[PDB]
């Protein structure tokens, strides 16, 4: 499916690239001192990679579990995500409104 | 139906509720409207209403048209043409349905929009709230309700103001007519009770006037029954009674605005002429077939998705504003004309006239020019609304809340304004004069003439000779002062004789208190000596030659005495308070000898006299001898004690005046209030503008280009350790300057008590 393919493309790009902002500073400026915080070099155990313009997902890649909770209010539904650290499950949740 | 009073969107997508007028009555009605959209591709696709098209973009295009229901039920719900498939991006998709209707239907218009196409005399109601004091009134009732002396003061204040405004009320009595009773109040349930009782007394055929600048507007719509047609508007009870009796004139002004602009009465705001300008410009742009960059959700111009991204051109465009203002310091024995200027923005927009990638679209600029010519002609015919529009254009080209705001437009207008100010200076100098000073609001001009009574003819000749050039046809050139003799270093530090002596010096403010009177006294002596010498030279017939000799020896005697007194008393608790050097905004530097600071200031003022430098220089030597200071010692050199902190293009909305204001070199009255009118500025607004400047400079530091430290080439690559000419890379904005900027910000914040700016400065470090 298109949504799966594009979200796999997203997280695989970010984690292979190892760094949350692969773009040139001319396209996304970085405070030069604090670029070390955008780097991921010992890849995090989980990542809440919140993105307003892609489907909700909870992929795993290289043992890194990457969850996007997406937009809070979408398609007349409020949306939020319950990450369980002691099992690394990810129960999505919603309310109609 | 064939006339409109309000549009508003229904809950369901794509549908408006509308309030229309025919056969005397107001009627509620409902329109179904499509969402027009544009899309762009670099390949063809047409699976599906969709149409290939052509129209200028903002700096393969298909028009698309759906009911908003199916658009919504597809765009974020189904794999469709709205997802991927080489879409370079939607353009007009942000325009709300009623904001589309207002453009294409106007007031001079379920029911399908496909078949719709292009004397008020009714009741009014009123609800203005002054936070506890929700205040209610009807144009067809006899008592006013106020939520939680009162009756007595109300009755007599009504009688007084009614007497003050008899003719003003009477000439609009038929719009809104007068004595009445009153009542003064969980309690918020009364508001629903009152509004429902109003609805039961008038289901339709009455119009509701909502609120005033202490707004609570959205919460007001929660307490109010949302279904009314509403004109939205944004012991001190005199204010309230004045608003009540103002109502009829407001309705007259709103009817005039609607009848002119072709906009319904409920939808336009008196509070922002920029919105009227937005809808009218949008009309002409679409009628000349330009893809419209209207943005509903954000200030930025909707170019599709691309406006979300940072861009170095865009950030330069947004951050940059400062005029290359000219300041030729000196003494001027010529008469100097204080030329005021206005309409420079309007004049340049009128007189104006990819390979260039931050120029605003030439088509849209042509539409703005022709439309401004239209407005200007109607202002010449005294359409008061058209004149109010043209006067307000300077706000709209800068206001980010304008629906058609574009950073490229603001910048295109700004640098055209810059170029034209330089051309105006070129014209004045081409007429043989010479410019002392120039900025976007003012020019000071050396005349090559010696007496104002000789020049009142020549000055008006000169000004007319400028305005008769087509480049400056619309400027408000105004000879605001005549200077007989002028001493000038900047527009916060000057003195002169006008046609009578005035003196203002930010220099004075940094001297210690005992020496501030001394400075003013010697400034008057210097002016008197220069005057005596000017007229002496003119009786014998650069005229200043020898003026120091009329006071130099008294000055040295005085300064010897003051130096003795300082040695006696600077340590003394009896007198030390008057020797304390003041702390001030932009207080540049430390000083150890305040008499030396006074002498430095006086010598610097006198050293502005380009003709006479040698006599002042010798006097400066013989003065500095008093301290055993050498003539060129760095302790004795004059450096300006004020560090400028200028906020560019600050707007006084009360008179549409665009001023750069300097929080350090300006006097405090000129900061906290305007200097054309004298209305005060809101403090939080002012702190917000300083924070915008602070963050602009932090960003401008972080996004800077690096430059090679010896060949000055720009660093064109991302990972070189040094330039190929062996030189190290250095910043184009060196860190020291930015630390200095933050230092003046902390000083200004501490002094003026700017709590929000101080919290911002604190949150940078901590
Ligand atoms: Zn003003
Ligand atoms: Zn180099």
């Amino acid at each position: 499916p298109q949504k799966v393919q594009e979200t796999r493309k997203l997280v695989k790009t970010i984690l292979d690239q190892g760094h949350l902002s692969p773009f040139l500073d001319s396209l996304r400026p970085i405070s030069w001192d604090l670029d070390h915080t955008l780097t991921l070099c010992p890849i995090p155990s989980t990542m809440v990679l919140c993105d307003t313009t892609s489907a909700q997902f909870d992929l795993t890649y290289n043992g890194c579990k990457v969850i996007n909770p997406g937009s809070f209010i979408h398609n007349r539904r409020a949306r939020y995500m319950e990450y369980v650290p002691s099992s690394k499950k990810t129960i999505q949740e919603e309310i109609y409104i | 139906t064939w006339e409109v009073l309000q549009y508003k969107d229904s809950g369901e997508p794509g549908v408006l509720e509308v309030f229309v007028t025919i056969n005397g009555k107001v009627q509620n009605i409902t329109f179904h409207i499509p969402k027009t959209i544009y899309m762009k591709f670099k390949s063809q696709t047409m699976p599906l209403l969709i149409e290939k098209s052509s129209a200028s973009l903002p700096n393969q295009l298909f028009k698309i048209t759906l009911p908003e229901s199916v658009f919504l039920e597809e765009k974020e719900n189904c794999t469709s043409i709205f997802n991927d498939e080489n879409v370079l991006g939607v353009f007009e998709g942000t325009i709300t349905p009623h904001q589309r209707a207002i453009m294409d239907l106007g007031a001079s218009v379920g029911f399908e929009m496909k078949d719709l196409s292009m004397g008020f005399s009714m009741d009014i109601g009123y609800l203005l709230h002054f936070p506890e004091f929700f205040s209610l009134f009807k144009s067809w009732g006899d008592t006013i309700t106020i939520l939680v002396i009162n009756a007595s003061s109300l009755g007599q204040i009504y009688k007084q103001m009614f007497e003050k405004k008899k003719g003003k009320i009477e000439t609009y009595s038929y719009l809104v007519d007068i004595n009445f009773e009153f009542v003064y109040f969980k309690l918020y349930r009364r508001l629903s009770q009152e509004t429902t009782k109003l609805k039961e007394e008038r289901g339709l055929q009455f119009l509701l006037l909502l609120q005033s600048p202490f707004i609570t507007k959205l919460l007001g719509t929660i307490r109010l029954l949302n279904q009314m047609p509403i004109v939205k508007l944004s012991t001190l009870l005199k204010k309230l009674v004045n608003h009540v009796l103002s109502s009829g004139s407001w309705i007259s002004h709103l009817i005039k605005l609607s009848q002119y602009s072709n906009i319904p009465i409920c939808n336009l705001r008196l509070d922002s002429m920029d919105y009227i300008i937005d809808v009218l410009y949008a009309r002409k742009l679409k009628k000349e077939n330009i893809v419209l960059w209207w943005n509903e959700k954000a200030p930025l111009p909707d170019h599709g998705g691309i406006q979300n991204d940072f861009d170095l051109n865009t950030s330069w465009i947004m951050n940059d504003s400062e005029f290359p203002k000219i300041n030729n310091s000196g003494v001027y024995d010529n008469v100097v004309l204080d030329v005021g200027v206005d309409n420079l923005t309007v004049n340049t927009i009128l007189t104006s006239a990819e390979f260039v990638h931050d120029a605003f679209s030439n088509d849209a600029l042509n539409v703005l020019r022709g439309m401004l010519k239209e407005w200007w002609d109607e202002a010449l015919k005294e359409n008061s609304t058209a004149d109010l529009l043209v006067n307000s254009l300077a706000s709209w080209v800068q206001n980010p809340n304008a629906k058609l705001f574009d950073g490229l437009l603001r910048y295109h207008v700004h640098n055209l304004t810059k170029k034209a100010l330089l051309q105006l200076v070129n014209e004045f100098s081409a007429l043989g004069s010479t410019i002392v000073y120039a900025d976007r609001n003012q020019i000071l001009i050396k005349t090559n003439k010696y007496s104002p009574e000789n020049c009142y003819a020549y000055s008006q000749y000169m000004m007319k000779a400028v305005r008769t050039n087509p480049m400056f046809s619309y400027l408000d050139l105004n000879i605001k002062r005549y200077w007989d003799l002028l001493i000038w270093m900047d527009k916060f530090n000057f003195s002169g004789l006008a046609c009578t002596a005035v003196s203002q010096w930010q220099l004075k403010k940094f001297l210690s208190p005992i020496y501030q009177p001394e400075f003013e006294d010697w400034m008057m002596i210097i002016l008197d000596s220069m005057l005596k010498t000017k007229q002496s030279y003119l009786k014998l017939n650069n005229s200043l030659n020898g003026f120091s000799h009329l006071f130099s020896k008294p000055l040295m005697k005085r300064v010897k005495k003051l130096f003795k007194n300082q040695q006696e008393f600077i340590l003394d608790p009896q007198y030390e308070a008057d020797y304390v050097i003041p702390v001030l905004p932009g207080s540049h530097l430390n000083v150890k000898n305040p008499l030396l600071e006074l002498v430095k200031s006086l010598c610097h003022v006198m050293l502005l006299s380009k003709s006479t430098i040698l006599e002042i220089r010798t006097l400066r030597k013989e003065l500095l001898k008093i301290f055993e200071l050498r003539e060129f010692a760095k302790v004795a050199e004059f450096k300006d004690p004020s560090l400028s902190l200028v906020v560019p293009d600050f707007l006084c909305e009360y008179c549409f005046f665009i001023s750069d204001i300097d929080f350090c070199k300006a006097a405090p009255e000129s900061i906290f209030s305007c200097v054309r009118c004298h209305k005060a500025f809101n403090q939080v607004l002012l702190q917000e503008h300083l924070i915008q400047k602070l963050r602009s400079d932090i960003e401008s530091y972080l996004i800077q280009d690096l430059r090679c430290s010896r060949c000055h080439k720009v660093k064109r690559d991302y990972m070189s350790a040094h330039c190929p000419c062996a030189g190290a890379w250095e910043g184009t904005l060196p860190r020291e300057s930015i630390v200095q900027k933050l230092n003046v910000f902390k000083q200004v914040a501490k002094y003026y008590g700017f709590d929000i700016l101080l919290s911002c400065i604190a949150d940078l470090t901590i």
